[PDB]
RNA sequence: UAGCGGCGAGCGAACGGGGAGCAGCCCAGAGCCUGAAUCAGUGUGUGUGUUAGUGGAAGCGUCUGGAAAGGCGCGCGAUACAGGGUGACAGCCCCGUACACAAAAAUGCACAUGCUGUGAGCUCGAUGAGUAGGGCGGGACACGUGGUAUCCUGUCUGAAUAUGGGGGGACCAUCCUCCAAGGCUAAAUACUCCUGACUGACCGAUAGUGAACCAGUACCGUGAGGGAAAGGCGAAAAGAACCCCGGCGAGGGGAGUGAAAAAGAACCUGAAACCGUGUACGUACAAGCAGUGGGAGCACGCUUAGGCGUGUGACUGCGUACCUUUUGUAUAAUGGGUCAGCGACUUAUAUUCUGUAGCAAGGUUAACCGAAUAGGGGAGCCGAAGGGAAACCGAGUCUUAACU
């Protein structure tokens, strides 16, 4: 039967071959037009070039700054809050569940819904609705 | 079969300016 | 589902998901193609105009000569040196997802059962390492091109089938889609069957 | 996987040269010239498939005009009479009748004259 | 090799939820005495990148 | 990514995590005890490997044929149908192959046992100065002197020494960590001039190394240097005794060899351009891209006795090559003497979109381990939450004292 397997229709396209006859369609420059910079081998303009006009990424002013504290913080969903370990959640033991990462040292709990098992969170922050969600489930908040 | 070597200037030095 | 025997007539219980699922044509073909591509080694190469032995001196002056402009003796449009896009040693192996590999294997096994190309029997062994004995054992079973899959690999069976081209001996762990498809008949021992579900899951 | 194009190229050239058989000089011997000759013959054949229809139409009209005048009526008058008499014979049959059957044509011109008058 | 982000672009455009880009207006740096408060006020908030030049921005920062 | 950058083009980390592999010591010094472990060099003995090798299974009869290994029929070996050769395609004709053995002599590796040389263990002390640092000028760190830490150095200076000193990115204080200015150290890592075996969706004589043929040769250049072309008789030379024409030629015709001599060494197949001989038809009063449409006659064959086919083609309507580049070319614009061979959108890694396949609020592993295209490995990446320059807030957020 090894000579009977076939792929699904539309899985293959056979690619485009340039400069192979007239009837093949894109022959005689293979769809890159007549003379010009773009028609040359290796030709073209780099990213952001506008033909000499000041590029958009140069006409506009740079703004803001990067905060290092943002790279060491993460957000915790309610859906994944209850599948860490039993019913206790803290800054530690989330890395064991692999939902924040080793380097993260700050975390927050946001309202993502689908929380049923009552859980206790220590050392984390529950914004506004996470507090309500767990309390209905039967959890508690303490710092 | 083999390229020549002397390769003299075949063009005549007479500019029609 | 239920797998019948032809020698002991003993019932066997096996999950229908791994032996009674539908046959996925597209999925199986991709795995088979991937397996063939992984068998390549791609040990080839040519020399570009930079790797061809020679010198960079211009064959003749740019102007005055009556023939076409030339830059080097190694240009691809010149005899004895060239190859515009020379090949390089490359790896043709392609990635196949674990689940996709398992799914194709499950699909293949189910269809072998459907086409009755898979025969389950009790322990399959040969008393002595003799190809003659193995040939006799397969002759009375009306089997000529068979893939013997056993739970435990024994040198006695391995040596007996070594000189038989149409016969292959394999372990459950070392099972590949191409071998199952290629071989006309597949014979699996009771032990060999059990390990398949455990690894397939 | 190197591919040699000797066999395929020779087949294509033979096919063109076979179609160029009978041409004069290099047009039947040399492929570069034979290909141009074959292509031009293709254009002419397409064009003349349409000129043939009009060329024969002109020939039939000339034959009918000669036959009708020999009977004492112009071609334009003769055709008008047939239309008035509700005769659907086309030029090809009319020219054929004039060449072979003179009596049949004499009846036609007589019929045309009656319709006009 | 992996594509290199245009660092200059990354300092002027920030990606948003629906794939757009926000940038600071480009006329509020100096020469501000002669400008009306209305024009300066309207240039303060960030604005979205236009459609025409969106394609250019995508190429400049393919990762961000 | 953070950063650096005429903040342009571009350059581009670290911390931390997962793997491969892991090994720690000595001097700046005295005493007690002194082969006390570990090392290097020379003898002996065991094992293994290299340098010669040995044995190595099993088929015959008919048909075609120059010759069978082929077809047909019936057998046997296989821990050996991996390969090569043999008059066409051999598991059973030969060399080999799996397998089991082999070393007088020389050798690398891992051990045990002797000799030589430095050398264990404990107490106390010591613990690297023109150095660290600084001024000036440069260089290296992703970091271009910038607010610029850290390292190196040409030049000029110059400490403390453990109650001391260095670092933690200007700098200061507090804390944490380490101890420079003396050295040694296999493993995982990089490459193949060379040797053996094995493999290839690598090439098959204009390809593949420049070189399949005594090629880096012939040849070119004062020189450094550059640098070709050229493979194929047949199974076996059985390579044509002898005769004849010819100049005791060349070349040829016979004869013979062979399955084949239009396989005769100028040798397998033997295409095209190009050059010839023969046959049919046309052509010496007719003007041009040489064809096309119509078309008589003639010469060959076919059934029927009329045409059908093949070749030629008087006469006649229409008709100024191809490519390229151009608003536009028969153009007197470009390119091509012709034939054959070769000759131009590829490859690697990333990113986006489309199709398709798997799984699905989940998806997927990389290196690596792995008797290994399996299975492990979830480090990590993408997605489900966004807003803000940021802190921060969060299905909201920012803006504002606050929003109709």
């Amino acid at each position: 039967r090894l000579n009977t397997l076939s792929p699904a229709e539309g899985s293959k396209k056979a690619g485009k071959r340039l400069g192979r006859g007239i009837g093949s369609g894109l022959g005689k420059t293979g769809g890159r037009g007549h003379k010009g910079q773009k028609s040359r081998s290796g030709g073209g303009v780099r990213r952001g070039f506008e033909g000499g006009q000041m590029p958009l990424y140069r006409r506009l002013p740079k703004f803001g700054f990067t905060s290092r504290k943002a790279a060491i913080t993460a957000e915790i969903r309610l859906s994944d809050l209850a599948k860490v370990e039993g019913g206790v959640v803290d800054l530690n033991t989330l890395k064991a569940a692999n939902i924040i990462g080793i380097q993260i040292e700050f975390a927050k709990v946001i309202l993502a819904g689908e929380v049923t098992t009552p859980v206790t969170v220590r050392g984390l922050r529950v914004t506004k609705g996470a507090r309500a969600a767990i309390e209905a489930a039967g959890g508690k908040i303490e710092e | 079969n083999n390229r020549p070597v002397y390769i003299p200037r075949p063009r005549p030095p007479h500019p029609r300016l | 589902m239920e797998l019948v025997l032809k020698d002991a007539q003993s019932a066997l219980t096996v999950s229908e998901t791994t032996f009674g699922r539908d046959f996925n044509e597209a999925l199986v073909h991709q795995v088979v193609v991937a397996y063939a591509a992984g068998a390549r080694q791609g040990t080839r190469a040519q020399k570009t105009r930079a790797e061809v032995t020679g010198s960079g001196k211009k064959p003749w002056r740019q102007k005055g000569t009556g023939r076409a402009r030339s830059g080097s003796i190694k240009s691809p449009i010149w005899r004895s040196g060239g190859v515009t896009f020379a090949a390089r040693p490359q790896d043709h192996s392609q990635k196949v997802n674990k689940k996709m590999y398992r799914g194709a294997l499950k699909s293949i096994l189910s269809e072998l059962v459907r086409q009755d190309r898979l025969i389950v029997v009790e322990k399959f062994s040969v008393e002595a390492p003799k190809t003659k004995l193995l040939a006799q054992k397969l002759k009375d079973m009306a089997l000529e091109d068979v893939l013997i899959i056993t739970g435990e690999l024994d040198e006695n069976l391995f040596l007996a089938a070594r000189n038989l081209h149409k016969v292959d001996v394999r372990d459950a762990t070392g099972i590949d889609p191409v071998s199952l498809i290629a071989f006309d008949k597949v014979v699996m021992t009771a032990d060999a069957v059990k390990q398949v579900e455990e690894m397939l899951a | 996987a190197r591919v040699k194009r000797g066999v395929i190229a020779r087949a294509r050239h033979k096919k063109i040269l076979k179609q160029a058989k009978g041409y004069y000089g290099a047009r039947s011997r040399v492929y570069r010239v034979a290909f141009q000759a074959v292509i031009k013959a293709g254009q002419y054949a397409y064009r003349d498939r349409r000129q043939r229809k009009r060329q024969f139409r002109q020939l039939w009209i000339a034959r009918i005009n000669a036959a009708a005048r020999q009977n004492g009526i112009s071609y334009s008058k003769f055709i008008n009479g047939l239309k008035k008499a509700s005769v659907e014979i086309d030029r090809k049959i009319l020219a054929d009748i004039a060449v072979f059957d003179k009596v049949a044509f004499t009846a036609l011109v007589e019929k045309a004259k009656a319709a006009l008058a | 090799p992996k594509i290199k982000t245009v660092r200059g672009a990354a300092k002027r455009f920030k990606k948003t939820g629906k794939g757009g880009f926000k940038h600071k207006h480009a006329n509020l740096r100096h020469i501000l005495t002669k400008k009306a408060t209305k024009r300066k006020r309207h240039l303060r908030p960030k604005a979205m990148v236009s459609k025409g030049d969106l394609g250019l921005v995508i190429a400049c920062l393919p990762y961000a």
